[PDB]
Protein backbone atom coordinates (compact mmCIF):
# COMPACT_ATOMS: atom_id res chain seq x y z
CA UNK A 1 0.00 0.00 0.00
CA UNK A 2 2.94 2.46 0.99
CA UNK A 3 5.61 1.48 -1.19
CA UNK A 4 7.22 -1.90 -2.41
CA UNK A 5 8.96 -3.66 0.44
CA UNK A 6 8.19 -3.76 4.28
CA UNK A 7 6.96 -0.34 5.18
CA UNK A 8 9.18 1.77 7.72
CA UNK A 9 8.16 4.99 8.06
CA UNK A 10 6.98 7.93 5.73
CA UNK A 11 7.21 11.61 5.12
CA UNK A 12 4.84 14.32 3.40
CA UNK A 13 6.41 17.00 1.45
CA UNK A 14 4.14 19.71 0.36
CA UNK A 15 3.49 20.47 -3.86
CA UNK A 16 1.13 22.96 -5.87
CA UNK A 17 -1.79 20.94 -6.35
CA UNK A 18 -0.77 17.81 -4.48
CA UNK A 19 1.34 15.75 -2.21
CA UNK A 20 4.17 13.68 -2.28
CA UNK A 21 4.80 11.11 0.37
CA UNK A 22 8.64 9.28 0.91
CA UNK A 23 7.85 5.61 2.30
CA UNK A 24 11.28 4.62 3.60
CA UNK A 25 10.90 0.48 3.37
CA UNK A 26 13.19 -2.05 4.47
CA UNK A 27 14.01 -5.02 1.30
CA UNK A 28 15.66 -7.61 2.39
CA UNK A 29 19.24 -8.68 0.08
CA UNK A 30 22.56 -11.02 -0.14
CA UNK A 31 20.13 -14.89 0.58
CA UNK A 32 22.14 -18.06 1.12
CA UNK A 33 21.10 -21.54 0.43
CA UNK A 34 20.00 -23.80 3.50
CA UNK A 35 18.58 -27.17 3.93
CA UNK A 36 15.48 -27.07 6.71
CA UNK A 37 13.25 -29.99 8.34
CA UNK A 38 9.51 -29.17 9.62
CA UNK A 39 10.61 -30.52 13.45
CA UNK A 40 13.44 -32.27 15.23
CA UNK A 41 13.49 -35.77 16.81
CA UNK A 42 15.23 -35.65 20.40
CA UNK A 43 14.47 -38.23 22.49
CA UNK A 44 11.22 -39.50 21.22
CA UNK A 45 9.36 -35.62 21.67
CA UNK A 46 8.99 -33.68 18.41
CA UNK A 47 10.30 -30.16 19.27
CA UNK A 48 9.00 -27.53 17.01
CA UNK A 49 10.96 -23.93 16.50
CA UNK A 50 9.16 -20.97 18.28
CA UNK A 51 10.04 -17.80 16.42
CA UNK A 52 11.69 -19.24 13.21
CA UNK A 53 12.82 -21.95 11.12
CA UNK A 54 15.38 -25.13 12.08
CA UNK A 55 17.51 -24.80 9.36
CA UNK A 56 20.80 -26.76 8.34
CA UNK A 57 24.34 -25.72 7.36
CA UNK A 58 24.87 -29.07 5.64
CA UNK A 59 26.38 -30.68 8.91
CA UNK A 60 24.82 -28.46 12.02
CA UNK A 61 21.43 -27.24 12.88
CA UNK A 62 20.43 -24.16 14.46
CA UNK A 63 16.99 -21.92 14.43
CA UNK A 64 16.72 -18.39 13.13
CA UNK A 65 14.28 -15.65 12.36
CA UNK A 66 12.50 -15.69 8.93
CA UNK A 67 13.71 -12.32 8.35
CA UNK A 68 17.40 -12.53 8.32
CA UNK A 69 20.00 -15.22 9.59
CA UNK A 70 21.73 -15.60 12.62
CA UNK A 71 21.45 -18.61 13.98
CA UNK A 72 21.42 -20.07 17.28
CA UNK A 73 21.76 -23.14 19.31
CA UNK A 74 18.55 -25.16 18.82
CA UNK A 75 17.59 -25.35 23.09
CA UNK A 76 14.69 -26.38 24.77
CA UNK A 77 13.65 -22.74 25.85
CA UNK A 78 13.28 -21.65 22.06
CA UNK A 79 11.65 -24.79 21.00
CA UNK A 80 8.11 -26.34 22.08
CA UNK A 81 7.42 -29.65 22.57
CA UNK A 82 4.40 -31.32 21.59
CA UNK A 83 3.06 -34.91 20.37
CA UNK A 84 5.34 -37.64 19.81
CA UNK A 85 8.29 -38.11 17.32
CA UNK A 86 6.40 -40.24 14.80
CA UNK A 87 3.87 -38.61 13.77
CA UNK A 88 5.17 -35.61 11.43
CA UNK A 89 6.64 -36.65 8.11
CA UNK A 90 10.01 -34.75 7.84
CA UNK A 91 11.07 -34.94 11.10
CA UNK A 92 15.38 -35.18 11.44
CA UNK A 93 17.52 -36.89 14.21
CA UNK A 94 19.50 -34.06 16.01
CA UNK A 95 19.88 -33.34 19.78
CA UNK A 96 18.59 -30.58 22.07
CA UNK A 97 21.13 -28.64 24.80
CA UNK A 98 19.50 -28.58 27.97
CA UNK A 99 20.94 -25.12 29.55
CA UNK A 100 19.63 -26.60 32.73
CA UNK A 101 21.90 -29.20 33.55
CA UNK A 102 25.17 -27.23 33.07
CA UNK A 103 24.17 -25.81 36.91
CA UNK A 104 23.67 -29.10 38.33
CA UNK A 105 27.23 -29.32 38.14
CA UNK B 1 -22.16 -4.10 -34.60
CA UNK B 2 -19.77 -1.61 -36.58
CA UNK B 3 -20.39 -0.63 -40.44
CA UNK B 4 -20.80 3.60 -40.61
CA UNK B 5 -18.18 5.38 -38.57
CA UNK B 6 -17.48 3.43 -35.86
CA UNK B 7 -15.29 1.14 -34.59
CA UNK B 8 -12.88 -1.23 -31.76
CA UNK B 9 -9.89 -0.61 -30.88
CA UNK B 10 -7.94 -3.76 -30.03
CA UNK B 11 -6.58 -4.30 -26.34
CA UNK B 12 -2.71 -3.79 -25.98
CA UNK B 13 -2.37 -7.08 -23.95
CA UNK B 14 -4.02 -9.92 -26.14
CA UNK B 15 -4.86 -13.29 -24.16
CA UNK B 16 -2.24 -15.28 -24.57
CA UNK B 17 -0.43 -11.95 -22.73
CA UNK B 18 -2.28 -11.80 -19.76
CA UNK B 19 -2.18 -15.35 -18.90
CA UNK B 20 1.23 -15.23 -19.05
CA UNK B 21 1.16 -12.51 -16.09
CA UNK B 22 -1.34 -14.71 -14.44
CA UNK B 23 0.99 -17.96 -14.69
CA UNK B 24 3.60 -16.13 -13.32
CA UNK B 25 1.48 -14.54 -10.38
CA UNK B 26 0.45 -18.14 -9.26
CA UNK B 27 3.90 -19.92 -9.86
CA UNK B 28 5.34 -17.40 -7.90
CA UNK B 29 3.18 -17.60 -4.69
CA UNK B 30 3.67 -21.71 -4.71
CA UNK B 31 7.33 -21.21 -4.49
CA UNK B 32 7.71 -17.87 -2.35
CA UNK B 33 5.20 -16.86 -1.04
CA UNK B 34 4.70 -13.04 0.33
CA UNK B 35 8.51 -13.00 -0.16
CA UNK B 36 8.62 -12.59 -3.65
CA UNK B 37 6.21 -9.72 -3.61
CA UNK B 38 8.97 -7.82 -1.83
CA UNK B 39 12.23 -8.14 -3.37
CA UNK B 40 14.27 -11.64 -4.79
CA UNK B 41 12.26 -14.89 -4.66
CA UNK B 42 12.91 -16.94 -2.05
CA UNK B 43 12.66 -20.87 -2.28
CA UNK B 44 10.46 -22.02 0.30
CA UNK B 45 8.85 -25.80 0.97
CA UNK B 46 5.35 -25.47 0.61
CA UNK B 47 3.98 -26.92 3.53
CA UNK B 48 6.39 -25.43 5.43
CA UNK B 49 4.67 -21.86 4.01
CA UNK B 50 1.13 -23.10 5.03
CA UNK B 51 1.99 -23.52 8.22
CA UNK B 52 3.65 -20.57 8.70
CA UNK B 53 0.08 -18.66 7.15
CA UNK B 54 -1.24 -21.10 10.51
CA UNK B 55 0.98 -19.44 12.45
CA UNK B 56 0.05 -15.89 11.14
CA UNK B 57 -4.05 -16.19 11.58
CA UNK B 58 -3.14 -17.72 15.31
CA UNK B 59 -2.62 -21.21 15.11
CA UNK B 60 0.27 -23.29 16.91
CA UNK B 61 2.39 -24.71 13.66
CA UNK B 62 2.22 -27.88 14.84
CA UNK B 63 -1.53 -27.91 13.73
CA UNK B 64 -0.89 -28.14 10.13
CA UNK B 65 1.75 -30.82 10.34
CA UNK B 66 -0.49 -33.18 12.35
CA UNK B 67 -3.37 -32.69 9.98
CA UNK B 68 -1.54 -32.36 6.81
CA UNK B 69 -3.68 -35.09 5.13
CA UNK B 70 -6.90 -33.91 6.37
CA UNK B 71 -5.89 -30.50 4.77
CA UNK B 72 -4.70 -31.44 1.47
CA UNK B 73 -7.49 -33.68 1.13
CA UNK B 74 -10.27 -30.86 1.83
CA UNK B 75 -8.16 -28.41 -0.45
CA UNK B 76 -7.76 -30.54 -3.29
CA UNK B 77 -12.32 -31.58 -2.83
CA UNK B 78 -12.60 -28.09 -2.77
CA UNK B 79 -10.59 -27.41 -5.97
CA UNK B 80 -13.22 -29.77 -7.46
CA UNK B 81 -16.14 -28.56 -6.15
CA UNK B 82 -15.68 -25.23 -7.22
CA UNK B 83 -14.70 -26.85 -11.14
CA UNK B 84 -18.26 -28.42 -11.08
CA UNK B 85 -20.43 -25.49 -9.54
CA UNK B 86 -18.60 -23.46 -12.81
CA UNK B 87 -19.08 -25.76 -15.08
CA UNK B 88 -22.56 -26.46 -14.86
CA UNK B 89 -24.65 -23.35 -12.48
CA UNK B 90 -25.35 -21.02 -15.25
CA UNK C 1 8.82 -5.74 -32.22
CA UNK C 2 6.72 -7.54 -29.87
CA UNK C 3 7.02 -6.11 -26.25
CA UNK C 4 8.73 -8.36 -24.13
CA UNK C 5 7.10 -9.25 -20.61
CA UNK C 6 9.85 -9.38 -18.28
CA UNK C 7 12.75 -11.81 -17.59
CA UNK C 8 12.38 -15.42 -17.53
CA UNK C 9 14.06 -16.82 -14.41
CA UNK C 10 12.37 -20.24 -12.48
CA UNK C 11 13.48 -20.48 -8.76
CA UNK C 12 14.97 -23.68 -8.07
CA UNK C 13 12.12 -25.60 -5.75
CA UNK C 14 13.25 -28.22 -3.52
CA UNK C 15 11.11 -29.81 -0.31
CA UNK C 16 13.98 -29.34 2.20
CA UNK C 17 15.29 -26.15 0.90
CA UNK C 18 15.35 -22.71 1.73
CA UNK C 19 16.59 -19.18 1.03
CA UNK C 20 17.64 -17.23 3.42
CA UNK C 21 18.54 -13.13 3.28
CA UNK C 22 21.74 -12.27 4.70
CA UNK C 23 21.70 -8.53 4.48
CA UNK C 24 19.47 -5.91 3.89
CA UNK C 25 18.79 -2.06 2.09
CA UNK C 26 16.48 -0.04 3.29
CA UNK C 27 15.23 2.08 -0.19
CA UNK C 28 13.28 5.51 0.34
CA UNK C 29 10.92 5.34 -2.89
CA UNK C 30 8.44 8.59 -3.83
CA UNK C 31 4.66 8.84 -4.32
CA UNK C 32 2.83 11.63 -6.13
CA UNK C 33 -0.97 12.54 -5.75
CA UNK C 34 -3.36 15.72 -6.84
CA UNK C 35 -5.63 16.63 -4.63
CA UNK C 36 -7.01 19.95 -5.95
CA UNK C 37 -8.11 22.30 -8.84
CA UNK C 38 -7.93 25.76 -9.24
CA UNK C 39 -11.39 26.69 -7.86
CA UNK C 40 -12.94 28.25 -10.81
CA UNK C 41 -16.10 30.69 -11.98
CA UNK C 42 -18.05 31.89 -14.95
CA UNK C 43 -20.89 34.43 -14.70
CA UNK C 44 -23.26 32.86 -16.70
CA UNK C 45 -25.19 35.62 -17.97
CA UNK C 46 -21.94 37.94 -18.91
CA UNK C 47 -20.99 34.76 -20.93
CA UNK C 48 -23.69 34.27 -22.69
CA UNK C 49 -24.87 38.23 -23.10
CA UNK C 50 -22.75 40.78 -21.57
C1 LIG D 1 20.36 -22.62 -3.76
O1 LIG D 1 21.16 -23.68 -4.32
C2 LIG D 1 21.06 -23.82 -5.74
C3 LIG D 1 21.87 -25.04 -6.11
O2 LIG D 1 22.62 -25.54 -5.01
C4 LIG D 1 21.56 -22.55 -6.41
O3 LIG D 1 21.44 -22.68 -7.82
C5 LIG D 1 21.09 -22.13 -9.03
O4 LIG D 1 19.99 -21.29 -9.37
C6 LIG D 1 19.76 -21.17 -10.78
C7 LIG D 1 18.65 -20.16 -10.96
O5 LIG D 1 17.93 -20.39 -12.17
C8 LIG D 1 19.43 -22.53 -11.38
O6 LIG D 1 19.27 -22.40 -12.79
C9 LIG D 1 20.54 -23.53 -11.07
O7 LIG D 1 20.15 -24.83 -11.50
C10 LIG D 1 20.84 -23.55 -9.57
N1 LIG D 1 21.90 -24.50 -9.23
C11 LIG D 1 23.20 -24.49 -9.59
C12 LIG D 1 23.68 -23.35 -10.45
O8 LIG D 1 23.96 -25.37 -9.21
C13 LIG D 1 20.72 -21.37 -5.93
O9 LIG D 1 21.24 -20.16 -6.48
C14 LIG D 1 20.76 -21.27 -4.41
N2 LIG D 1 19.92 -20.18 -3.95
C15 LIG D 1 20.20 -19.45 -2.86
C16 LIG D 1 19.24 -18.34 -2.55
O10 LIG D 1 21.18 -19.67 -2.16
C1 LIG E 1 28.44 -25.52 9.87
O1 LIG E 1 28.48 -24.74 11.07
C2 LIG E 1 29.37 -25.26 12.07
C3 LIG E 1 29.23 -24.35 13.27
O2 LIG E 1 29.60 -23.02 12.94
C4 LIG E 1 30.79 -25.30 11.53
O3 LIG E 1 31.65 -25.87 12.51
C5 LIG E 1 32.67 -24.92 12.85
O4 LIG E 1 33.76 -24.96 11.93
C6 LIG E 1 34.72 -23.94 12.20
C7 LIG E 1 35.78 -23.93 11.10
O5 LIG E 1 36.74 -24.95 11.36
C8 LIG E 1 35.36 -24.19 13.56
O6 LIG E 1 36.29 -23.14 13.87
C9 LIG E 1 34.30 -24.26 14.65
O7 LIG E 1 34.89 -24.72 15.87
C10 LIG E 1 33.17 -25.21 14.25
N1 LIG E 1 32.08 -25.11 15.20
C11 LIG E 1 32.06 -25.82 16.32
C12 LIG E 1 32.42 -25.07 17.57
O8 LIG E 1 31.77 -27.01 16.34
C13 LIG E 1 30.81 -26.15 10.26
O9 LIG E 1 32.12 -26.14 9.70
C14 LIG E 1 29.83 -25.58 9.25
N2 LIG E 1 29.84 -26.39 8.04
C15 LIG E 1 29.23 -26.02 6.91
C16 LIG E 1 29.36 -26.98 5.76
O10 LIG E 1 28.59 -24.98 6.82
C1 LIG F 1 11.46 -34.71 -0.97
O1 LIG F 1 11.75 -35.04 -2.33
C2 LIG F 1 12.69 -36.12 -2.47
C3 LIG F 1 12.94 -36.29 -3.95
O2 LIG F 1 11.73 -36.17 -4.68
C4 LIG F 1 12.13 -37.38 -1.81
O3 LIG F 1 13.11 -38.41 -1.91
C5 LIG F 1 12.47 -39.56 -2.31
O4 LIG F 1 12.03 -40.25 -1.12
C6 LIG F 1 11.84 -41.66 -1.31
C7 LIG F 1 11.32 -42.19 0.00
O5 LIG F 1 12.29 -42.07 1.03
C8 LIG F 1 13.15 -42.30 -1.73
O6 LIG F 1 12.94 -43.69 -1.96
C9 LIG F 1 13.67 -41.64 -3.00
O7 LIG F 1 14.93 -42.18 -3.36
C10 LIG F 1 13.81 -40.14 -2.76
N1 LIG F 1 14.29 -39.48 -3.96
C11 LIG F 1 15.45 -38.82 -4.01
C12 LIG F 1 15.79 -38.19 -5.32
O8 LIG F 1 16.18 -38.73 -3.03
C13 LIG F 1 11.83 -37.10 -0.35
O9 LIG F 1 11.24 -38.23 0.27
C14 LIG F 1 10.87 -35.92 -0.26
N2 LIG F 1 10.44 -35.66 1.11
C15 LIG F 1 11.19 -35.29 2.17
C16 LIG F 1 12.68 -35.12 1.96
O10 LIG F 1 10.68 -35.11 3.27
C1 LIG G 1 16.40 -41.76 14.41
O1 LIG G 1 16.96 -42.51 15.48
C2 LIG G 1 16.28 -43.74 15.74
C3 LIG G 1 16.95 -44.35 16.95
O2 LIG G 1 18.19 -44.96 16.60
C4 LIG G 1 16.37 -44.63 14.50
O3 LIG G 1 15.66 -45.85 14.72
C5 LIG G 1 16.58 -46.95 14.65
O4 LIG G 1 16.77 -47.43 13.32
C6 LIG G 1 17.80 -48.41 13.26
C7 LIG G 1 18.06 -48.78 11.80
O5 LIG G 1 17.03 -49.65 11.34
C8 LIG G 1 17.40 -49.64 14.07
O6 LIG G 1 18.47 -50.59 14.07
C9 LIG G 1 17.04 -49.27 15.50
O7 LIG G 1 16.45 -50.39 16.16
C10 LIG G 1 16.08 -48.09 15.54
N1 LIG G 1 15.92 -47.62 16.90
C11 LIG G 1 14.72 -47.55 17.47
C12 LIG G 1 14.71 -47.40 18.96
O8 LIG G 1 13.68 -47.62 16.82
C13 LIG G 1 15.79 -43.90 13.30
O9 LIG G 1 15.96 -44.68 12.12
C14 LIG G 1 16.49 -42.56 13.13
N2 LIG G 1 15.92 -41.83 12.01
C15 LIG G 1 16.61 -40.91 11.32
C16 LIG G 1 15.87 -40.24 10.20
O10 LIG G 1 17.76 -40.62 11.60
C1 LIG H 1 25.50 -5.52 3.52
O1 LIG H 1 25.73 -4.75 2.35
C2 LIG H 1 26.49 -3.56 2.58
C3 LIG H 1 26.56 -2.81 1.27
O2 LIG H 1 27.89 -2.40 0.99
C4 LIG H 1 27.87 -3.93 3.10
O3 LIG H 1 28.61 -2.74 3.37
C5 LIG H 1 30.08 -2.60 3.29
O4 LIG H 1 30.80 -3.55 4.07
C6 LIG H 1 32.20 -3.48 3.82
C7 LIG H 1 32.91 -4.62 4.55
O5 LIG H 1 34.30 -4.60 4.22
C8 LIG H 1 32.73 -2.13 4.29
O6 LIG H 1 34.12 -2.02 3.98
C9 LIG H 1 31.97 -0.99 3.62
O7 LIG H 1 32.33 0.26 4.24
C10 LIG H 1 30.47 -1.19 3.74
N1 LIG H 1 29.77 -0.20 2.95
C11 LIG H 1 29.24 0.88 3.51
C12 LIG H 1 27.99 1.41 2.85
O8 LIG H 1 29.73 1.41 4.49
C13 LIG H 1 27.73 -4.76 4.37
O9 LIG H 1 29.02 -5.20 4.79
C14 LIG H 1 26.83 -5.96 4.12
N2 LIG H 1 26.63 -6.71 5.34
C15 LIG H 1 27.55 -7.56 5.83
C16 LIG H 1 27.18 -8.25 7.10
O10 LIG H 1 28.62 -7.75 5.26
Amino acid sequence: FCGKGYHLMSFPQSAPHGVVFLHVTYVPAQEKNFTTAPAICHDGKAHFPREGVFVSNGTHWFVTQRNFYEPQIITTDNTFVSGNCDVVIGIVNNTVYDPLQPELD
Amino acid sequence: QKFNGLTVLPPLLTDEMIAQYTSALLAGTITSGWTFGAGAALQIPFAMQMAYRFNGIGVTQNVLYENQKLIANQFNSAIGKIQDSLSSTA
Amino acid sequence: YTMSLGAENSVAYSNNSIAIPTNFTISVTTEILPVSMTKTSVDCTMYICG
